[PDB]
DNA sequence: GGTTGGTGTGGTTGG
């Protein structure tokens, strides 16, 4: 994250940490949504033009994290993924559309002080949260500006949902529904925003309705880390969840 | 069931340095 | 890895 700070412990009981076998390294942010299922974009796991093709068995899951670096000896938890789905109009081509993947871990995740699932979309929630100005928080490992310079620790930032129209004259790419960009604007006087390293990442909200969070977005792409008039582009985890409950509800946890 | 609520905050009535910048989002 | 304490949640500057 760019321009954010270190999480406090149980920040994100959700968060996870999804990172190469060999190399051991760190490739992206997941999110926890239950027990088992994982959440991640699928860039993390496919983008054929830089060669990023992962497999279940060259990736690791690692759950309930907060230092970059160490492995959290008694709290920090690492899984066996049995498979991972990317989504049939994931567009690796063009401008990523519906960029993500669900990818189910092995075996079932115990959950704890720092291991707890987030709320996923409803409807609902939908309809009241996403709205512009309305803040939102990202969180992880990534780097800590476009270029050097990385946290030991999981980093947090606060970013305002951004107006559907204004995310379009930011970019040439061919922005989408399944899109969503956030950011504090150049004057706004405030900043922060993901980075390299942070994909996958969850982009989550607090219903003042039942004071649960809940994750709208996902880390997506944008142009560089806090360039001034550039951001973020997460996915519309909602707007694609239909498929995103289909599967668990086909061979899900 | 029981998602997006946290064992030591939400669950300990307690809350985070910055989620309250949050809920004055939603003004 | 690094101040034998703390989510690197014991007691082995590693593992
Ligand atoms: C993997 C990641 O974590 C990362 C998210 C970073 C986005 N930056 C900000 N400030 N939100 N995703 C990527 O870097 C993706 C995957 C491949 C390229 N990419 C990008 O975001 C490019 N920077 C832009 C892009 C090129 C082609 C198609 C879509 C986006």
């Amino acid at each position: 994250i760019v321009e954010g700070s270190d999480a406090e412990i149980g920040m994100s009981p959700w968060q996870v940490m999804l990172f190469r076998k060999s190399p051991q390294e760190l490739l992206c942010g997941a999110s926890l949504i239950s027990d088992r299922w994982v959440l991640t974009a699928a860039h993390c796991l496919l983008y054929p033009p830089w060669d990023k093709n992962f497999t279940e068995n060259d990736l690791l899951v690692r759950i309930g994290k907060h230092s970059r670096t160490r492995y959290e000896r008694n709290i920090e938890k690492i899984s066996m993924l049995e498979k991972i789905y990317i989504h049939p109009r994931y567009n690796w081509r063009e401008n990523l559309d519906r960029d993500i993947a669900l990818m189910k871990l092995k075996k079932p995740v115990a959950f704890s002080d720092y291991i707890h699932p987030v709320c996923l979309p409803d409807r609902e929630t939908a309809a009241s949260l996403l709205q512009a100005g309305y803040k939102g928080r990202v969180t992880g490992w990534g780097n800590l500006k476009e270029t050097w310079g990385q946290p030991s620790v999981l980093q947090v930032v606060n970013l305002p949902i951004v107006e559907r129209p204004v995310c379009k004259d930011s970019t040439r790419i061919r922005i989408t529904d399944n899109m969503f960009c956030a950011g504090y604007k150049p004057d706004e006087g405030k900043r922060g925003d993901a980075c390299e390293g942070d994909s996958g990442g969850p982009f989550v909200m607090k219903s003042p309705f039942n004071n649960r969070w809940y994750q709208m977005g996902i880390v997506s792409w944008g142009e560089g880390c806090d360039r001034d008039g550039k951001y973020g582009f997460y996915t519309h985890v909602f707007r694609l969840k239909k498929w995103i409950q289909k599967v668990i509800d086909q061979f899900g946890e | 069931a029981d998602c997006g609520l946290r064992p030591l905050f939400e669950k300990k009535s307690l809350e985070d340095k910055t989620e309250r910048e949050l809920l004055e989002s939603y003004i």
